[PDB]
């Protein structure tokens, strides 16, 4: 065999997968603060788009320029209804996803406490 | 409506120095990763240097240690300090602003300057 150790720092793409490595070359996972923008990395390091559970509540990490000229994958200050394909969500005044039983515009809904996706039908 | 203006370009002797300036209007400047690319006639446009919204810089291999990028978020301006200049550094230099993931890549940028000529003589 032949092997060489390298170092990756910062915002990095391999093919269509986006990673963040910190100063020490160490890959980052989960809910991550990069210079005060918040991001979500899967358990395999790969940056995710969609709604994920954080200490701060369920947040929407979105493609660049979804709202307020946000960065690829950043948490955004979304409010209202959101459809991400077959999955539906509702974001509060506090920019987190609603969970449990809620009345929205005079109709009752239920959103799964574990995913925040609307439970329909 | 969105404009990036280069300046500070022009002619310089080898081993000498230049400071490229890019002035941004038409966007929330503090939100973009700002970058510099270069194209020398005969060559493809290549990444040069980039800077995060929080000021963390990164550089192509061949300018590392010689160039220094920086940003003034209060003036909507970014700077490329070019030291120890070489004939290899001769190119049109373009500033760009972007929201895409990897700094090193032309497609990570959505806004582009007109470019300014940097000529270096032996």
């Amino acid at each position: 065999h032949h092997h060489k150790g390298i170092m990756r720092t910062g915002l990095i793409s391999f093919e269509n997968n986006n990673y963040y490595f910190n100063e020490n070359g160490e890959m980052q996972f989960g809910y991550i603060n990069i210079e005060d923008k918040m991001f979500y990395f899967g358990e395999d390091g790969v940056m995710q788009i969609g709604v994920f559970n954080t200490p701060d509540g369920f947040k929407y990490f979105a493609h660049q320029n979804t709202l307020d000229e946000n960065f690829e994958g950043e948490s955004i200050n979304y409010t209202g209804w959101l459809d991400l394909d077959e999955k539906r969500y509702y974001f509060t005044d506090e920019y987190i996803a609603a969970t449990g039983s809620v009345i929205i515009d005079g109709e009752e809904y239920y959103f799964d406490p574990d995913t925040a996706q609307l439970v329909i039908s | 409506q969105v404009q990036l203006v280069e300046s500070g370009g022009g002619l310089v002797q080898a081993g000498g120095s230049l400071r490229l300036s890019c002035a941004a209007s038409g966007l929330t400047f503090s939100r973009y990763v700002m970058g510099w690319f270069r194209q020398a006639p005969g060559k493809e446009r290549e990444f040069v240097a980039a800077i995060t919204w929080g000021g963390t810089p990164n550089y192509a291999d061949s300018v590392k240690g010689r160039f220094t990028i920086s940003r003034d978020n209060s003036k909507n301006t970014q700077y490329l300090q070019m030291n120890s200049l070489k004939p290899e550094d001769t190119a049109v230099y373009y500033c760009a602003a972007g929201l895409g993931w990897d700094s090193r890549y032309s497609q990570s940028y959505n806004y582009w300057g007109q470019g300014t000529q940097v000529t270096v003589s032996s």
